């Protein structure tokens, strides 16, 4: 959750010289970030997601 | 943007200069709106605490 | 010398052959084989055609335009009205295999865009109208690709699939896909993807017509651009080898 | 359960509506086969009435006097999985929702069919 | 069951290049900080017990419950047994393709007096019955039927005050696994309903009270637990996104893939 | 026939004792000490393995 | 764990002066009665046992009490958990700067009908539901809320007349011990509120009726008893002279130092 | 498994059993036999030893 | 396999890659050490930081036109304002550094353009008018780079320096600036140039805000050109990492 | 909890009082977030008077005929921590203590501000 006292701290990326491309080539272009765990990664204390939820029982 | 692909893509562009930002998001893998809906996000909801190294790919 | 940016595939008579490749993924670490002794339930001794049936065949090609959503094809149904392993689908009550797949597009040093080539099992799919299931007609494309849409569908008293491309037609996010075996055709880097996917059930042998147990997704997530005088014709092009099939319970054609 | 419980049929006057209700029976499903035919009228503000019913064997007509001897079982074999029925000679004043209800306990399943009757005989 | 210690590295100028690779093979990179900066070495004594695929499956969760009354019209209690009508487990178990499990049931049984004019109420102590009927079974039509005989049937009987009565079931597939999920048909020809079929079926539950116990009116709640035990597990899914709307089926509303915030640099949800 | 093993404690070993009374393993208790794991399924399911120094393509 | 002997000693004439020190240095002296008179030998058997820190910690004490009711406008009861409401273990917990301790948990729960003209009361046996919500996790906003239905939350359900739920819970923080004590901030411009950590957070707890009973007004009351386990502390301190006013920080009213006497030579207190 | 200790009893020797139960560490009883001490880093923190029978300043 | 153009640099809590390398230049065949004890002449203990100060800090970058002579960085100096290197600078009498630069600019396959990088031990310059000598504000740049001229610099009664670059400020001919340490960045060939600098100097350790021992150049031989229709904004950017750092004469701050 | 919950502000007539209300969330607080902001004027014996509420993602003025249109929340962005509030055109009938309750469950924060207004602009 969140939470002052366990601030993570900030990520950021930033131009370090320009996007360079000859006539003909579009001068836009996209890029596509991953996450996942390192081999020192854990967790605990289970508890409820947040994400599901419900009114009634379904059918 | 979230009701489409674009949500994953992260503009870039030939500038004028040099320098500006790209991005940039908090270290909340749980609770940043960011990360919460990845495969690491939703495993972290079920949980309590958190520890150890992450890694983010780009493409 | 050597490059591990060339392959080739060859299987029964058939071969492939690609120059700017990424690696091979295999399914789950586990290579396809025939169905052992101390797992089998069916007595009858099990046909194994293993040439005629186990080779590449080549689908129907689809158009990348700058705005499509993507495509999936159901993997046994896709191949069902296709040479001799189409005809062994249809003559026999169970059936058992695992696939080669390879997707090809190609695109100049110009050109840019990204696709995600995965293999889903058991892709169940939503229907747009709550109460309904989606009908066959809307699920199996039968050797021609069925299209995602880009926004939601319309709910009335249909039985369509709610295709909307980022749940994935599955109430997921579609980002999560790479959890299943997968590869990406990116334009500057690559031009080929190949999976190579085992048995996947929880039953050692099914009925090839009532259940598709493996869906291919082919899904843009940056999408296709090139500047003015460049060709507007970009192709993708699906290839797929079955590999180790068997065949148990003859009688005679058909699927009712 | 019943394979499309929701769907909506447009016909014109003078022809004659099938109302598909195809039904499947799980293994738990062992109670006795009811099958149940319920109107509710769009020009009408009377709703929720039985038009056909089936129990214990047999038919029961003769519920509804406006479809008097124009609602029908479309099976020579209900208990198959087939509880369809054919409406006749079809005029404005039935246009409505009708509703299928088959029981076998445990399982209960129903059908919601929207049947739009037209002036004209034209899909548009 | 123990978390990786981190090696300790110092400054470093060659050709190797760990952080630099490719994303389109399918692999997922095995970087760690020591290949992109100095670390000191760290003894890690961290442990991965709590995420074991048992302990994340293995609580009691309620999947159902409903009211049965002592006099009038609903007298028994009649529920088909599945894990699709609760999310919270529902959700959990769908994280996988496939799946075997045991299943300890435990049940939780209140009564409630209901308002009346009866005078001189002196109502004795109420015993309960639940018997389990496998799928075939025949099945009770009323409180009064020869089949809660249960000369087959497994049943409980429960006195009110004493602890909740729990009982064990094995996995009970007649396949090698249960499917969560089935992309296909039961009908040969492809015209029914999509995504059914009996690898799941596991019977029915019927609830009753044996005596009614006094001349007013009381009414019964039955809340049915499931906990799976020596669970096996196989092929790891994207989780549920959107809510659910059916219980036999999959269907949903579409929606977005997150919440969002108010920049591509701001630093807060919004 | 009863079997000692070790309970869960922390890192800076005590036992406990268990006996079965039942006569199916469906009425034994969880199995909650089970710490195994194998992820180069899922990571790394490539057919030529890939050195993490090296380049991934040439 | 015994207590020392007494050496037997003789009349001295020296220049050794055990007697005389400096207490400037911050040292206490080690002097005993044969330093400073004649004294016999003596065989002590006396032990310390009952002044270990477990001892003293170990035993149990209600830290909270709410009520809720089976009809009307507070239908459950919330608690964030905490030792710091209940002067008598707050007091003893804060002789130690820094704490490492398991828990065993107690619940007293008792009822009581409330006066009513309702008529031909007949109500049932009640049962309880308390769940913990650790910290994050989502909380019930009413008594019928899907949050209940407890898939990963830890529940208690227990019916009136049995033995008191109990149950342990391992120590729980993110740091290496729990602080009595903070001297500084959460948010890094020291500009909130002062001596706020969450080394401490353990949760919350809901705890309501599962059943209503009969027609009648019925208030009950859950008392939490705290008993502390495996015990390690560390840094001694004054213990607390004021009496306490806030259950979030350390803010008192003045007061002397001890009461009061007559003279410097009186020998009785006023 | 089972472990014999000594039970607290007068001075002017009779034993007890345990048996653990449960899987965690956090559900065993309490530990009331610890009875070491060290008192010498409250009293005498010194870094120079303080011999009783000398002056303490020369 | 493996290639010799890629290269990693990792410093402290800084890494650097690139993909379009040369070689790396090593000084004068030295590495970059502490100094030792047959060599000094300081008696006090020195601090020696070690991560705080080993690292890599990026400058503010400059524009690359077609018509550009050239920039220089004097290298105690471009760093003096900047993180614990700047503070332990401005708290000690005494300081002694090596560097490792790198020099980065990419542009297309279709842009061309030639520069020198070179390493310049005590690049003492000269002014415009013939009788003064040039400012400090002249002369140092301060972590903003300064710039060459196209033409020489008129005589006044000023303190300017004499900037003209075929001179490089310093009356000798330019092209034989290769008897220092350097490498050429040419844009069909190569996006980095990356020099090893040891420390170099009469004396073994120096005030580091009196004395400027060696100089960063960068110049266009062969000017930058390209075709319309190409991106016209190209910058040069130049990150810089002290090397085995050491301080000693620990004092109130300040410099005067 | 709030930040400083017992305080004393002067002010003269004419002048906008600034009240601050900023919280701070713990991480047990999980409930949706509710904020109100109540009044117990000094001349008058009516007490306890809401006069501006935040709740489901929006605001809501016009309790207080007397402070009608002259109560806004100061931040863009509330829900970040922010919860102070602008009174505007101060005159004497004013003069009282105002509360800010902040809710998110389990945790709930008041606030206690007594406003003076003065005659003459002069803190003395």
């Amino acid at each position: 959750a969140s939470d002052e006292c366990t601030a993570g701290g900030f990520i950021t990326c930033w131009y370090q010289t320009n996007i360079v491309v000859p006539a003909d080539a579009q001068s836009s272009c996209y890029i596509m970030c991953f996450v996942s765990a390192c081999n020192d990664f854990s967790v605990r204390l289970l508890k409820d997601t947040p994400f599901i939820s419900q009114e009634n029982f379904f059918q | 943007k979230v009701n489409s692909m674009e949500a994953y893509q992260i503009p870039v562009r030939s500038n004028e200069g040099s320098g500006t930002q790209v991005f940039g998001f908090p270290l909340q893998p749980g609770y940043s709106s960011v990360f919460s809906r990845t495969l690491l996000g939703e495993i972290l909801n079920y949980y309590t605490h958190w520890s150890g190294s992450i890694k983010l790919t780009f493409m | 010398g050597y490059s591990d940016r060339v392959r080739s595939i060859t299987l029964g008579n058939s071969t492939i052959t690609t120059q700017e490749c990424a690696n091979v993924v295999v399914g789950y670490g586990v290579w396809p084989d025939y169905l052992k002794d101390n797992e089998a339930t069916a007595e009858d001794q099990p046909t194994q055609p293993d040439v005629a049936t186990c080779r590449f065949y080549t689908l129907d090609s689809v158009q990348w335009q700058k705005t499509s959503p993507g495509w999936w094809w159901k993997l046994p149904d896709a191949l069902s009205n296709l040479g001799l392993f189409g005809q062994n689908m249809q003559y026999h009550y169970l059936g058992r295999t695992g696939y080669t797949i390879h997707v090809q597009c190609n695109a100049s040093k110009f050109h840019q865009g990204c696709l995600l080539v995965v293999c889903v099992p058991e892709a169940e799919m939503g229907c747009a109208t709550l109460d309904n299931t989606p009908s066959s007609a809307e699920l199996l494309g039968g050797d021609a690709a069925k299209e995602f849409a880009g926004e939601p569908i319309a709910s009335g008293s249909n039985k369509l699939v709610q295709r909307v491309v980022y749940n994935a037609g599955m109430g997921i996010g579609v980002g999560n896909l790479t959890i299943f075996p997968h590869q990406w055709i990116n334009l500057r880097t690559n031009n080929s993807a190949t999976i190579v996917m085992p048995y996947t059930n929880s039953v050692p042998m099914d009925n090839m017509f009532r259940h598709n147990n493996v869906t291919l997704m082919v899904i843009p997530f940056v999408p296709l651009d090139y500047c003015p005088g460049s060709t507007t014709y970009v192709p993708i092009t699906v290839t797929i080898a079955p590999m180790n099939a068997e065949y148990n319970g003859l009688r005679l054609a058909g699927h009712q | 359960s019943i394979t499309t419980p929701e769907e909506m049929i447009e016909k014109a006057k003078g022809e004659t509506a099938y109302l598909p209700c195809k039904f499947t029976l799980s293994p738990e499903d062992q109670g006795p086969l009811d099958i149940e035919w319920l109107i509710s009228p769009a020009d009408n503000q009377k709703v929720d009435q039985v038009i056909i019913l089936y129990s214990g064997d047999k038919i029961y007509d003769d519920y509804y006097p406006d479809l008097k001897g124009r609602v029908h079982f479309t099976s020579n074999d209900l208990k198959s999985g087939d509880a369809s029925i054919n409406v006749t000679n079809l005029q404005l004043s039935d246009i409505g929702t009708y509703q299928c209800k088959v029981k076998k306990a445990p399982g209960v399943a129903n059908k919601k069919i929207h049947l739009v009757v037209l002036v004209k005989p034209s899909g548009a | 069951g123990r978390v990786a210690d981190t090696v300790g590295t110092g400054p470093t100028n060659s050709e190797a290049i760990p952080a630099l690779t490719a994303a389109e093979t399918g692999h997922t990179s095995q970087v760690v900080p020591g290949d992109t900066m100095q670390t000191r070495h760290v003894k890690n004594y961290h442990s991965r017990s709590e995420s074991t695929v048992e302990n994340f499956l293995c609580r009691s969760a309620c999947v159902y419950f409903t009211e049965y009354k002592n006099s009038g019209s609903k007298r028994y209690a009649e529920w088909v047994v599945t894990t699709r009508q609760a999310a919270q487990l529902r959700r959990k178990l769908e994280f996988f393709t496939y799946i075997r499990f045991d299943l300890e049931l435990t049940f939780v049984i209140t009564s409630t007096q209901q308002p009346s004019t009866t005078q001189n109420q002196d109502a004795q102590i109420l015993t309960h019955q639940i018997m389990y009927v496998p799928p075939g079974g025949p099945v009770p039509d009323k409180v009064d039927s020869y089949v809660w005989q249960t000369s087959t049937n497994p049943s409980v009987f429960w006195t009110e005050g004493n602890a909740p009565p729990r009982m064990s079931i094995p996995f009970l597939s007649i396949g090698n696994a249960y499917s969560n999920f089935y992309d296909g048909w039961s009908d040969f020809s492809r015209d029914g309903v999509y995504g059914i079929n009996t690898l799941n079926s596991m019977g029915t539950l019927y609830a009753r009270h044996v005596n009614t116990g006094g001349t007013g009116p009381i009414k019964s709640t039955i809340r049915i637990y499931f906990k799976p035990k020596h669970v096996k597990a196989w092929i790891p899914r994207p989780p549920r996104l959107c809510q659910y709307e059916k219980a036999k089926n999959v269907n949903f509303q579409p929606s977005g893939v997150t919440t969002t915030r108010q920049s591509i640099t701001a630093m807060t949800n919004t | 026939g009863a079997q000692v093993s070790t309970q869960k404690t922390g890192a800076h070993i005590i036992h406990y004792t268990n006996i079965n009374y039942y006569k199916d393993a469906a009425s034994n208790s969880a199995t909650r000490q089970d710490f195994a794991q194998d992820p180069g399924k899922f990571t790394e399911p490539v057919k030529d393995i890939m050195i993490k120094s090296l380049p991934a393509l040439n």
